[PDB]
């Protein structure tokens, strides 16, 4: 027999999640990458991106840990 | 292995633009392995970056390092958890004296709760647990080297996700307790994903089980590992075509709200079937306050029939149904939601989520190796209101 019963709880909420529950990284490691520009820039991923909005994106990965911040570079 | 980096204006430039243009909130992970003659945090460069990130009006959060548990076999440097909470109230004062002065803090990012990095997280939240504002904390299920598609549907491999939260959670309440605890960075497979697995249909289990579990037991926000990037467990490959975690991710954005309920199956074996219960996202147009959105996942290799408990067994429900497009199977990366393949309209134009009404009073199709989210319509939950 394949049919299954549901219980459900719903007097109250149980938890409370952000409305940016879901969310998504970059890896560092991507800012190595030449055309880190062309990528980030492009306009069918920012597309993708603002479907998922709200959220968090936090850049971060192994390579957080190897990134030094030079104001000169070009 | 890994070797330092420098990174430039337009390279910050570039990534706030993205998360801005986006709608996204940006967390920058700062670089804690820059140390003092005696090993405290060097905090000269990150000075230079706030500097900068103020000085263009930029709304940034912040983290200090990533997995530090790992530093020794990475960098040949341990930090202990003390010393890092110290470093953690050094960068506070700095976010405290920027133009940004509640900027928000986030942190250790370890990695998952073993003996070793369960001591970091603790005594890492004994002495900078005040200046977070959340506990970030890392996950994944299995070595992408070695998984295997079995493990991809396997329930046992599911389950151990449930023990490594209710460590962190033994952690954070012995320590700091109700503090936020989120998962920073999180997916089916670490060393890149799973070659063949990661980027597919049969990555949704995992995924939508973590959503579900992760909601369930009190995680705030989790942070997928990754939108874009050369992993295999990436939302979007590198020709900037969505896979099916991403259509997952959609449909579980637009249909899931942030009350969170509970649903379990009234048979003994609550195993290869599992269900989630939230209210519906309130900003789903479609949808009214007080409806409840049911989603599902079918680890059996047999459809299953589920039945709406009183008072909701006669409600208009809305099925969004995912299966792979064929010929691949479960290894697809392609997806069709109620037998429509999902697609981009254009690189502007996200397709619209078409749903399936089904008959009032039937029970719920879920066929064999899929998952689904059900919307309860007019469900008039009060908890929902
Ligand atoms: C399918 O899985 C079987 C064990 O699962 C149980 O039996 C099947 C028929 C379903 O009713 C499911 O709900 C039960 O949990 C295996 O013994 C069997 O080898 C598998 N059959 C096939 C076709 O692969
Ligand atoms: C990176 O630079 C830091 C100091 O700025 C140093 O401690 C570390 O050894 C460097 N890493 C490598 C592997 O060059
Ligand atoms: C921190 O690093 C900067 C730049 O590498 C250096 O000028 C400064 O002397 C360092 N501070 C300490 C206390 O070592
Ligand atoms: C930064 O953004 C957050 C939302 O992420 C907002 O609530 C906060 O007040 C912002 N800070 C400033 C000063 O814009
Ligand atoms: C943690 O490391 C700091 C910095 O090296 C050191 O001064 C302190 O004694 C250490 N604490 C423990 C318990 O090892
Ligand atoms: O794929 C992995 O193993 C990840 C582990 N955490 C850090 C990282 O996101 O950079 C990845 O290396
Ligand atoms: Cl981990
Ligand atoms: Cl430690
Ligand atoms: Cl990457």
């Amino acid at each position: 027999q394949d049919v299954v019963d549901l219980d459900f709880f719903t007097q109250e909420p149980l938890h409370l999640v952000s409305p940016s529950f879901l969310s998504v990284t970059i890896d560092a490691n991507l800012a190595t990458d030449p055309r880190f520009l062309i990528l980030l820039g492009s306009p069918k991923l920012r597309t993708l991106a603002r479907g998922l909005s709200p959220a968090y994106l936090r850049f971060g990965g192994t390579k957080t840990d190897f990134l030094i911040f030079d104001p000169k570079k070009e | 292995k890994f070797k330092n980096s420098t990174y430039s204006r337009s390279s910050v430039d570039v990534l706030y633009t993205f998360a801005n243009c986006s709608g996204l909130d940006l967390i920058f992970g700062l670089n804690a392995l820059l140390r003092t003659a005696d090993l405290q945090w060097n905090s000269s460069n990150a000075q230079l970056l706030l500097d900068y990130c103020s000085s263009k009006g930029y709304n940034i959060s912040w983290e200090l390092g990533n997995e530090p548990n790992s530093f020794l076999k990475k960098a040949d440097i341990f930090i202990n958890g003390s010393q890092l909470g110290e470093d953690f109230i050094q960068l506070h004062k700095l976010l405290r004296k920027s133009t940004f002065k509640n900027a928000k803090l986030y942190g250790p990012d370890v990695g998952q709760p073993r003996r070793k990095t369960a001591k970091m997280l603790k005594s890492f939240l004994k002495a900078g647990g005040e200046v977070i504002d959340s506990v970030t904390w890392h996950h994944y299920y299995l070595n992408g080297r070695t998984a295997t598609r079995e493990d991809f549907l396997n329930p046992d491999v599911l389950d151990i996700f449930i023990s490594s939260v209710q460590k962190v959670f033994q952690v954070v309440e012995s320590t700091r307790p109700g503090k936020k605890v989120w998962l920073g960075e999180t997916s089916s497979a670490y060393g890149g994903g799973a070659p063949l697995l990661s980027d597919t249909f049969a990555a949704g289990f995992m995924w939508l089980d973590k959503l579900g579990l992760s909601a369930r037991m009190g995680i705030e926000v989790v942070m997928r590992q990754v939108f874009f990037g050369a992993g295999n467990y990436h939302l979007v490959d590198e020709n900037f075509d969505p896979l099916p975690d991403y259509w997952l991710s959609l449909l579980f954005k637009k249909l899931v709200g942030t009350k969170v309920l509970m649903a379990s199956v009234q048979g003994s074996k609550r195993r290869k079937l599992r269900v989630y219960l939230h209210c519906t996202n309130t900003d789903n147009p479609r949808y009214k306050e007080g409806d409840l959105t049911l989603y599902a996942i079918n680890l059996h290799n047999v459809t299953k029939y589920l039945r709406l408990p009183y008072p909701f067994s006669n409600k208009q429900v809305d099925k969004y149904l995912l299966r792979p497009l064929g010929p691949h199977g479960l290894l697809s990366k392609s997806v069709q939601l109620n037998g429509l393949t999902l697609k981009m309209v254009d690189d502007q134009t996200l397709p619209p989520l078409m749903e399936k009404p089904l008959r009032p009073g039937s029970s719920l199709g879920l066929p064999a190796f899929s998952y689904s989210f059900f919307v309860i319509r007019n469900a008039k939950v009060a908890a929902c209101i």
